[PDB]
């Protein structure tokens, strides 16, 4: 009559705050891009042919971008594809023999490499095996006639060749999940992050991601909607990470006009060692051609969304990275299975007033990497044969902030920060992972048998 | 500067201190990071107090600092020649705010 | 227990700049943040500069900046720092001290010295 | 208008408890660089058995919709009904019950099943 | 002497380089060597 009872259902729209592990999904198509398993697509599974993505009006979920527990587990893909295509290759702890350098064969002007040679063994035991190759002086290090040389891991690290099968060109990768799982996205355009998110839809594999190894900018990523996306955990901490993501690609031609020779060294059996082959003719180091049109775009963009953060007329200074390794200070990006970090120096440093060429930018080689901090496992990048154009999308920017200073009369910015996570969290503001609670509970009228 | 610390401060052996830190609600008003500090004339310092109100496992029970709007404060009773130092604060302030040194002499003239 | 342990005495004159370091052992050196920071004798302390040493982004003031450079070493563990273009007004004992609340992943503040070094005295007359 | 999956996101309970066959049918739905697989997959069938396993234990087997022979202990926020399902959600209604559902739950199985299929075996025998 | 069950033992090691060997003793306990068949080595 009117004493309720409770009434059960099954598959209620409803779900928490949980954290948990997703799976790896490149469609049936990205296996074909072969070489040997790049990176790391080979025993993943094909993705399903349609990602539905369902809006929902009238919900406001609590978003976190930062604390965000994806943000962590991207980190941590990057490292394993390496182990599982490491372990299995050419360890070189042989190559810590001391190297006789020298400054090129030239007309002198100099010379920033080194005609070496050095010590090894071959096929046989017994008998053993000198051979020549090219390092940057950056690789390598002096020692104490004259100035003789050694690398510059062996007072740290031993080393392992990695494979020139296994492709480091990094390889988009969808974020998919199971049943009680699943995936959010904040569609909406002027999303400020913290908390509740009117627009948000929902999705089981995530858009695309791309894993590039670049500090300060972001390439070949993901563009934003409508204004250009600033973030940052605390504004008010230098200390902060901020990163940057445009929804407009500036046009990058990075390129290494040089034939390389790789010299086959038997230093097993088996394990073959690479030497750096005689290089062709004219030297050219590596380089980037910018189109200073789309650089100065987006710099007009972005710089016009921040006089909203400080007053109404001020002064805003630009400047190149106050400190930092290679990774830091420089624009650090895999180029062909080499890696570049091309003197970001020629990119900030501006000042305007109240009312066809392309710069360029001068780019560093580094092969001996200790990468991932991993002390224990180092590697050599193996020599890439065939110049390599690279063009992609400048997407992000990672950068701080000076301290205190004169105040209200100026006050200066400049990139720097370089963590990763940042990099990668371009790649994931927008989404955030729950779990389905799908039984609901309610007290109406009925009553079963007794 | 960067930090409104008192000219010079003063106490008797035998009796008891504490010192005022003031500023804007956009730096203790909002942000639980204030710690404090106490050193002799030259030697290595260690931290007295963090997050408003804790000690290192190893500082004396003795010390006990506050936050009360946008003024805090530290507080030592019983005073010993243990306590015949320089004393400094810190607040959070965008980078980093540095004291400017609060001399230890003796009042009453 | 773990240190922060700095070098001598060094003592110069005008015009010059000077190698001051402070080392660092028993803990993982990858994930600790690092000031140093200058104090005059009885006076009060001015900070010039920090470091991140994942990867070593550092930051000054402004008049600082070109006149301090810094860094550090990661397998060798530790800590650097130069400040250049010496004045007979830039005498003091300079400290190594590390954060209260740093990690590999998140950030925050820039609280709580707890650890110091003994100090290292430069003078320039 | 079929809105989609948990397209009833944000309306009425009424509403909300139609399409009891859509947050429920794909609950199931029928080296390395191959454990993220085999690793999350350990995780679908753990919160859905979880529901296959709750429904047998009630007054309920049969999947979707099945009520219940226990009161309706008024200790809970009672209201009135036509401010509950006239225009209450799904996402509103969960809310609730969050601060106390570890002292709720202790009945439908403590207390109908324990005793209302108890009354089953003080019926059928003699 | 007031005892020696350990002994101060010299002999050189491969080190970072390949190439350079490295003088130094180490102390072991009794149980950790054994003489294999003047001075012990």
């Amino acid at each position: 009559a009117e004493n309720l009872w409770v009434t059960v259902y099954y598959g209620v729209p409803v779900w928490k705050d949980a954290e948990t592990t997703l799976f790896c999904a490149s469609d049936a198509k990205a296996y074909e891009t072969e070489k040997h398993n790049v990176w790391a697509t080979h025993a993943c599974v094909p993705t399903d042919p349609n990602p539905q993505e369902i809006h929902l009006e009238n919900v406001t979920e609590e978003f976190n971008m930062w604390k965000n527990n994806m943000v962590e587990q991207m980190h941590t893909d990057i490292i394993s594809l390496w182990d599982q295509s490491l372990k299995p290759c050419v360890k070189l702890t042989p190559l810590c023999v001391t190297l006789q350098c020298t400054n090129v064969t030239n007309n002198i002007t100099d010379g920033e490499l080194k005609n070496c040679s050095f010590n090894m063994t071959t096929e046989l035991r017994d008998k053993k095996q000198k051979v020549y190759s090219l390092f940057y002086r950056l690789d390598v290090v002096q020692i104490n006639s004259n100035k003789e040389y050694r690398l510059i891991n062996c007072n740290t690290s031993a080393i392992t060749q990695a494979c020139p099968k296994v492709s480091f060109e990094p390889i988009p990768i969808h974020y998919c999940a199971p049943a009680g799982f699943a995936i959010l996205k904040c569609k909406d355009k002027k999303f400020n992050g913290t908390g509740p998110c009117p627009s948000v839809s929902t999705v089981q594999c995530t858009h695309g991601i791309k894993p590039v190894v670049s500090t300060q900018l972001l390439l070949n990523g993901s563009l934003a909607e409508e204004e250009v996306m600033i973030r940052s955990e605390n504004i008010t901490n230098n200390a902060k990470n901020i990163l940057v993501q445009f929804n407009t690609p500036v046009q990058i031609n990075c390129t290494r006009p040089n034939n390389n020779t790789r010299k086959s060294i038997r230093i097993g059996p088996g394990q073959a060692f690479y030497a750096t082959g005689d290089i062709i003719g004219d030297i050219r180091q590596a380089h980037c051609n910018v189109s200073k049109a789309t650089w100065n775009e987006t710099l007009g963009k972005v710089v016009k969304q921040l006089r909203k953060h400080f007053g109404n007329n001020t002064i805003i200074r630009f400047a190149n990275s106050s400190g930092g390794d290679l990774e830091v200070t420089t624009h650090s990006f895999n180029c062909g299975g080499e890696f570049f970090y091309c003197n970001t120096s020629g990119l900030f440093n501006s000042t305007w007033i109240s009312n066809n060429d392309s710069i360029t930018l001068p780019c560093r080689i580094k092969q001996i990497i200790n990468m991932w901090q991993r002390i224990g496992q180092a590697m050599y990048a193996p020599p890439i044969q065939g110049v390599i154009r690279c063009v992609s999308n400048i997407t992000g920017l990672i950068l701080t902030r000076d301290g205190g200073s004169t105040n209200s009369t100026t006050e200066t910015f400049r990139p720097g920060g370089g963590d990763m996570r940042d990099n990668w969290r371009s790649e994931l503001y927008k989404y955030k992972v729950v779990k389905i609670e799908p039984l609901g509970v309610a007290p109406t009228r009925c009553k079963r048998r007794v | 500067s960067a930090l409104t610390q008192p000219a010079s401060v003063s106490g008797s052996p035998g009796q008891s201190i504490t010192i005022s830190c003031a500023g804007s609600s956009r730096d203790v008003g909002g942000f639980d990071l204030v710690s404090w500090y106490q050193q002799h004339p030259g030697k290595a310092p260690k931290l007295i107090i963090y997050e408003v109100n804790k000690r290192p496992s190893g500082i004396s029970s003795r010390f006990s600092a506050s936050k009360s709007g946008n003024t805090a404060s530290l507080t030592i009773s019983g005073l010993q020649e243990e306590d015949e130092a320089h004393y400094y604060c810190y607040s959070y302030a965008d980078g980093v705010a540095f004291g400017g040194g609060t001399k230890l002499t003796v009042l009453g003239q | 227990e773990v240190q922060l342990v700095e070098s001598g005495a060094q003592v110069k004159k005008p015009g010059a700049s000077v190698t001051v370091s402070c080392t660092a052992s028993g803990y993982k050196f990858t994930g600790y943040h690092m000031h140093w920071v200058r104090q005059a004798p009885g006076r009060g302390l001015e900070w010039m500069g920090w470091i991140n040493p994942f990867r070593g982004a550092v930051k000054y003031p402004q008049n600082f900046r070109g006149r301090v450079s810094m860094t550090r070493d990661t397998s060798m563990e530790i800590f650097y720092m130069e400040l250049s273009r010496l004045t007979s007004d830039d005498t003091a004992v300079y400290y190594c001290a590390r954060e209260m609340f740093d990690s590999s992943a998140d950030w925050s503040p820039w609280r709580g010295m707890v650890a110091w070094g003994q100090g290292t005295l430069v003078t320039v007359s | 208008v079929f809105l989609g999956f948990l397209g009833a996101a944000g309306s009425t309970m009424g509403a909300a408890s139609m399409t009891l066959t859509v947050q429920a049918r794909n609950l199931l739905s029928g080296t390395v660089w191959g454990i993220k697989q085999l690793q999350a997959r350990v995780l679908a069938v753990e919160r859905y058995l979880r529901d296959q396993q709750l429904l047998g234990i009630w007054g309920c087997s049969g999947k979707l919709i099945c009520c219940t022979n226990v009161p309706w202990n008024s200790s809970w926020s009672n209201r009135n009904l036509s401010e509950i399902w006239d225009n209450m959600t799904w996402l509103q209604w969960d809310k609730e019950i969050s601060n106390y559902t570890q002292i709720i739950y202790g009945l439908l199985e403590e207390s109908q099943n324990q005793q209302e299929k108890n009354e089953q075996d003080l019926l059928a025998l003699d």
